[PDB]
RNA sequence: GUGAAGAGGGAAACAACCCAGACCGCCAGCUAAGGUCCCAAAGUCAUGGUUAAGUGGGAAACGAUGUGGGAAGGCCCAGAC
RNA sequence: UCCUCCUAAAGAGUAACGGAGGAGCACGAAGGUUGGCUAAUCCUGGUCGGACAUCAGGAGGUUAGUGCAAUGGCAUAAGCC
RNA sequence: GCUCAACGGAUAAAAGGUACUCCGGGGAUAACAGGCUGAUACCGCCCAAGAGUUCAUAUCGACGGCGGUGUUUGGCACCU
RNA sequence: UGCCUGGCGGCCGUAGCGCGGUGGUCCCACCUGACCCCAUGCCGAACUCAGAAGUGAAACGCCGUAGCGCCGAUGGUAGUGUGGGGUCUCCCCAUGCGAGAGUAGGGAACUGCCAGGCAA
């Protein structure tokens, strides 16, 4: 389960997931899973999607994960009032804008590629699409 | 050379700036044919409230 | 690898989007001692032309107002998620 | 590297002095020879200049780079400066420690007539 | 909760901007560290405060080898 | 910005949404938002398409020879599906 | 109560039992001024001496230092004798 | 000469109980019920690693996801 | 008149680094020694003084080099002021303004005041 190995600060502001992503081109591998919709992936969902990917393509086929959470989400305990400090950190999330390449993959056919990403895409909350690396 | 300005909308839920700009143009109420000489300023004042005015 | 392309007159965000939402898109030609020239062109053709690898290597003879300009595709701006082109940078 | 160490040593006095808008007497001591020149408050044009490099000065003197020469330069600055129409200036030692040749120049300058 | 403390705000920054006429003694910039530097007819107080040393207009400039914002006055 | 302290028209009804600021009168006309088959003032108005679900007239992941549009590449007269 | 940063929407100001930290002093040298010096951290060599004491050079260049938090500052040094 | 630090300092000097209570007020502010919300709860679905002699989809269904209801524990404090 | 140096600037990286050479007629730089003036918290290394045998080795200055740093359009993109609209945790349209990043290219500088010496 992915998490930042130490940080400056414990608790972070909510912010606003807005605009468009930068990691748009498939950089390392041949294929990849691009996020069409807007949202935010948890540390659990990324792991859960990676497990389902890795298992679909066996020992073979190298995988890369482009996203990383690094934004702590707080939660108030049940049966507690408003105020009195900020809530404790429960899980970590990456904010995902349209055109963020989530996962990449290399060393497989396009036939067996799509079937791996279809399993992963079901684990994720975001609406996604398959993408291919192009020469410029 | 003169330019006939007219007001074509209310000045109620507008910004202080836009309530002022009409006061500068001399547009008191809707349906008011005013005539001002053409300058770089006045066209800026029209342009600033382009939505609520008309040129003739 | 011939493409018939038009010269632009309107340009800016307002123009570029009105263009880009009409099965066309903006591009530009530059390089050498000559002046840089802005281009309007069809989407559907250039979308199919870039299927082959030769598009990102070989010389392209772009037809403008009769004259054939010899260029190479230097850079391209992809649309964030949809499979489509926003802009092309042709070099002479 | 001496030069760069001598410049940053001399910068404080320069920046301090040019801010007031003072007509400054700059000096540059060399191991052999010595230079002196009065610069305008703007810091651009030289009003008066003098050194042992001039043959009129060098033919009279025995050696070009000592106290009794630097005094003769310091006198020659003062004798010109009064003819040009200058009197009140400010001494800028320019990194060189005020003690020997520069002091012999300054003393000879203020003994002759120049006012600082 | 080990938080909820903050100091009184200071009212720092620029008070007189480019071209504005100032009187001898008027504060131009009131800052902490010398972000702006004293030029012609400007002094620096013990609080690192840039104030007019003569009547005239404010001139903001950028000069020096290390490239710093100097404030100056010309009558 | 509005209400509070601003009535009037519209959003079925609806302080704060949209339109617009009520000095008083008139069985005058032109307009705003919103509308125009009947309740209820005004287009069963004209031109070319879409939908067949009462969608319109609550909603998601996801599902599917539902249906309407352009653009390329696969195969034929050695006769393909 | 006071101080620093963020919240605070590029002048100032700006709330919450919002997010992180500090102060209730210290100093006749740690003030004044005049003259001169420039750091961290590595590398190689060298007695006891080791990863690290002191010495020498070279690379790096201000990643140091600033009586005490953080911010903004400082080579003309506000740093160090 | 004041941790007058409850730091614009009420006095030089000050802790508790009330179910024995009382008066003045408040839905400016809680308990009951209603409302708004739905984290939680309960009810569904999506994906399918496995269980199921073999065989994911008879019955199950991890890792995760998307909804519905207003039946729980709550939040808010808009009505009294 | 030019060719060179020196100080003093101005301009603050198209101006700075790493390479490639080159200057000693003067000029500056090491250099030369240390009754002395002054100097070291040990030391003439530093500052200082007295100098004129050497080399331009270090440093510097100049010439050439893109191997770097730096500068940098046009076009697009994000953002956004004003007025609308939607499928309203975000977008779209008109109308201004319009980046950063990136690309083609440019690019190892450029000029004022005096002072010397060589060909005139
Ligand atoms: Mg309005
Ligand atoms: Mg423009
Ligand atoms: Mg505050
Ligand atoms: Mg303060
Ligand atoms: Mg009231
Ligand atoms: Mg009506
Ligand atoms: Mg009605
Ligand atoms: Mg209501
Ligand atoms: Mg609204
Ligand atoms: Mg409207
Ligand atoms: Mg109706
Ligand atoms: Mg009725
Ligand atoms: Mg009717
Ligand atoms: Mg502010
Ligand atoms: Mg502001
Ligand atoms: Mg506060
Ligand atoms: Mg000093
Ligand atoms: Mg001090
Ligand atoms: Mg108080
Ligand atoms: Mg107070
Ligand atoms: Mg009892
Ligand atoms: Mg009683
Ligand atoms: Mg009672
Ligand atoms: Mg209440
Ligand atoms: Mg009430
Ligand atoms: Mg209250
Ligand atoms: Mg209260
Ligand atoms: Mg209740
Ligand atoms: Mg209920
Ligand atoms: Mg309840
Ligand atoms: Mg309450
Ligand atoms: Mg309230
Ligand atoms: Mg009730
Ligand atoms: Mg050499
Ligand atoms: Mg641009
Ligand atoms: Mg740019």
């Amino acid at each position: 389960m992915l998490q930042p190995k130490r940080t400056k600060f414990r608790k972070m502001h909510k912010g606003r997931n807005r605009g468009l992503a930068q990691g748009t081109d498939v950089s390392f591998g041949s294929f990849g899973l691009k996020a069409v919709g807007r949202g935010r992936l948890t540390a659990r969902q990324i792991e859960a999607a990676r497990r389902a990917m890795t298992r679909a393509v066996k020992r073979q086929g190298k995988i890369w994960i482009r996203v990383f959470p690094d934004k702590p989400i707080t939660e108030k305990p049940l049966a507690v009032r408003m105020g009195k400090g900020k809530g404790n950190v429960e899980y970590w999330v990456a904010l995902i804008q349209p055109g963020k390449v989530l996962y990449e993959m290399d060393g497989v056919p396009e036939e067996l590629a799509r079937e791996a990403f279809k399993l992963a895409a079901a684990k994720l909350p975001i609406k996604t699409t398959f993408v291919t690396k192009t020469v410029m | 050379k003169t330019i006939k300005i007219t007001q074509t909308r209310s000045a109620i839920g507008r910004l202080p700036k836009h309530k002022a700009t009409l006061l500068g143009l001399g547009l008191r109420r809707i349906g008011h044919t005013v005539e001002r000489e053409d300058t770089p300023a006045i066209r800026g004042m029209i342009n600033a409230v382009s939505f609520m005015v008309k040129v003739e | 690898f011939t493409i018939n392309a038009e010269v632009r007159k309107e340009q800016g965000k307002g123009a570029s989007r009105r263009l880009r939402a009409a099965n066309k898109f903006p591009a530009i030609i530059y390089g050498g001692k000559e002046a840089p020239l802005a281009i309007e062109l069809d989407h559907d053709k250039v979308m199919n032309m870039q299927a082959k690898a030769e598009f990102y290597s070989e010389v392209l003879t772009i037809v403008v107002d009769g004259k054939e300009i010899k260029v190479k595709a230097q850079d391209v701006q992809r649309h964030p998620y949809k499979p489509k082109l926003q802009h092309i940078d042709f070099v002479r | 590297d001496k030069k760069s160490a001598r410049i940053r040593r001399a910068t404080r006095a320069r920046r301090k002095l040019q801010e007031l808008g003072a007509t400054r007497l700059v000096v540059h001591r060399t191991p052999r020879h010595i230079y002196a020149q009065v610069i305008a408050p703007n810091g651009s044009e030289v009003l008066v200049a003098a050194s042992t490099v001039e043959k009129a000065i060098a033919e009279q003197l025995k050696y070009t780079g000592n106290k009794d020469a630097a005094a003769a330069v310091g006198k020659a600055v003062a004798e010109r400066a009064l003819e040009k129409g200058i009197k009140d200036v400010s001494f800028d030692r320019s990194g060189f420690q005020y003690h020997g040749r520069v002091q012999a120049l300054a003393d000879a300058a203020r003994e002759a007539g120049l006012q600082f | 909760t080990r938080n909820g403390r903050d100091s009184e705000a200071k009212r720092l920054g620029v008070k007189r901007f480019g071209g504005e006429s100032v009187l001898a003694g008027s504060i131009i910039v009131r800052q902490r560290g010398t972000k702006f530097h004293a030029g012609a007819n400007v002094g620096c107080g013990r609080d690192h405060t840039l104030f007019a040393k003569a009547d005239g207009k404010v001139k903001f400039e950028v000069k020096g080898p290390k490239n710093r914002k100097f404030i100056s006055i010309e009558a």
